[PDB]
């Protein structure tokens, strides 16, 4: 995916609720540092819904590709108010941004 | 000599026709996701629906949604409507696809469609607005000013036959989109979830720390460290006692907000129009999701 493109998507569609850097604030949504390869509901210091907390999936290209298309359908009862990115390429660009930015 | 506008349904057209129009709007809405830094077209369509209807003067029946007068330069160029050109452009290919639909029906339907596709309540809608000539275009200056207080808000909305609950409910559409300094001389969003219809406007108004600040156009707006804003007319809903009771109710009960909004916004989109007793009952359109599209 296009990292530079993904970042703009993130800046505009996610950044109001999420931080990416290590030690970043938990805001409306959880900090996303360390997201890849860890299970759902693991950001330290964030109060998740039960539905997010116990989803029991591991975050990575495949699982975010599905979730970000329609968050609530993948995790019914989530409190993330975000309708979903319908375009495949856009998700791909966002995911490559995330893989970089949540792991430095 | 009172001005009457009798609804007249587009000949031979009924629920299924209007549902395709809805669907064509809804598919474009999903497709053109990039607009305005990924907010998409939903908010500007809702705004367009309101501003095309909000010219109504109940006292002489001038203005209103019926004539679809926004197609004329005078109204198109109203300073109060800057930014709405984008919604008109969005609807242009939809009007090319359905040259049988009236402009008023298209503008009003675009709003209904946008609210539903953003997961707002269902909003019943009636067809039969008929285009009127250029000389029926209301003069600029009928739409409300943002730099005002609760007394202005209440008296302004009386001209649209809206009471306290209707006003507070309708204002909750400010959950959507944002102010753009180049359009209105105000800058910033009311919340985080810019393109999902929720009661977030009421929850932010009550729960954020608002500080009164001058923006880059030298207008004053209420700002949160969170990066959200409230116009002076929005903040007015918590300075007024009777308004604030209703803000608290909606903040506590989204289902109630949705119900009251749905009614008020239909009523808004239908002000000034006489529907024959004959007329079909309001249409409630299916969302793309509900149709599996
Ligand atoms: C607020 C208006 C948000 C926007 C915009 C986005 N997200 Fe979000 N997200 C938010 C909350 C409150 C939560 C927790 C939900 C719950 O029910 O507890 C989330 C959750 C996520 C997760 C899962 C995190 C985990 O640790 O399991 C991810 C990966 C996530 N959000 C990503 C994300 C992206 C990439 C966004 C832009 C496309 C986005 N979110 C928007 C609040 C908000
Ligand atoms: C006192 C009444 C109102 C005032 C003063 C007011 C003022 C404004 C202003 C200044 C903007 C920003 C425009 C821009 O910069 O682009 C705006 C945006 C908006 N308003 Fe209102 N408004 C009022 C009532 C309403 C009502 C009743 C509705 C709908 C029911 C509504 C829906 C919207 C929407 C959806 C937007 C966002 C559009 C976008 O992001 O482009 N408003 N409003």
């Amino acid at each position: 995916g296009d990292v530079e493109k993904g970042k703009k998507i993130f800046v505009q569609r996610c950044a109001q609720c999420h931080t990416v850097e290590k030690g970043g604030k938990n805001k409306t949504g959880p900090n996303l540092n360390g997201l890849f390869g860890r299970k759902t509901g693991q950001a330290p210091g964030f109060t998740y819904t039960d539905a997010n907390k116990n989803k029991g999936i591991t975050w990575k290209e495949e699982t975010l590709m599905e979730y970000l298309e329609n968050p609530k359908k993948y995790i019914p009862g989530t409190k993330m108010i975000f309708a979903g990115i319908k375009k495949k390429t856009e998700r791909e660009d966002l995911i490559a941004y995330l893989k970089k930015a949540t792991n430095e | 000599k009172t001005l009457v506008h009798v609804a007249s349904v587009e000949k031979g057209r009924s629920y299924e026709d209007f549902q395709k129009v809805y669907n064509a709007i809804a598919l474009k809405l999903r497709e053109d996701d990039e607009y305005d830094n990924y907010i998409g077209y939903g908010p500007v369509l809702v705004r367009l629906a309101w501003h095309t209807s909000g010219t109504w003067d109940k006292h002489d029946n001038t203005g209103g949604s019926y004539g679809g007068t926004y197609r004329f330069k005078k109204e198109f160029n109203d300073p109060s409507n800057a930014g709405l050109q984008n919604g008109f452009k969005f609807l242009e290919p939809i009007h090319k696809e359905f040259p049988w639909i009236s402009s008023g029906d298209l503008f009003s339907l675009g709003g209904v469609t946008a609210v539903q596709e953003m997961q707002g309540p269902k909003i019943p809608w009636r067809a039969g607005r008929v285009d009127t000539p250029e000389d029926t275009t209301p003069d600029n200056g009928r739409l409300p000013d943002a730099d005002k207080d609760a007394d202005y808000v209440r008296t302004f909305f009386q001209r649209l036959n809206m009471n306290d609950r209707e006003v507070v409910a309708l204002m909750g559409a400010h959950a959507l989109g944002k102010t753009h300094l180049k359009n209105s001389g105000y800058e910033g969003p009311w919340g985080a979830a810019n393109n999902v219809f929720t009661n977030e406007f009421y929850l932010n108004l009550l729960n954020e720390d608002w500080k009164l600040e001058k923006n880059d156009a030298n207008n004053e707006q209420w700002d949160s460290k969170s990066g959200y804003m409230m116009l002076p007319t929005d903040y007015s809903l918590i300075q007024d006692p009777k308004y604030l009771s209703i803000v608290k109710e909606y903040a506590n009960d989204q289902d109630k907000f949705f119900k009251d909004f749905s009614k008020a916004f239909e009523k808004l989109l239908e002000n000034g129009i006489t529907f024959p007793k004959d007329a079909p009952s309001p249409f409630i359109f299916k969302t793309l999701e509900e149709q599996g599209l």
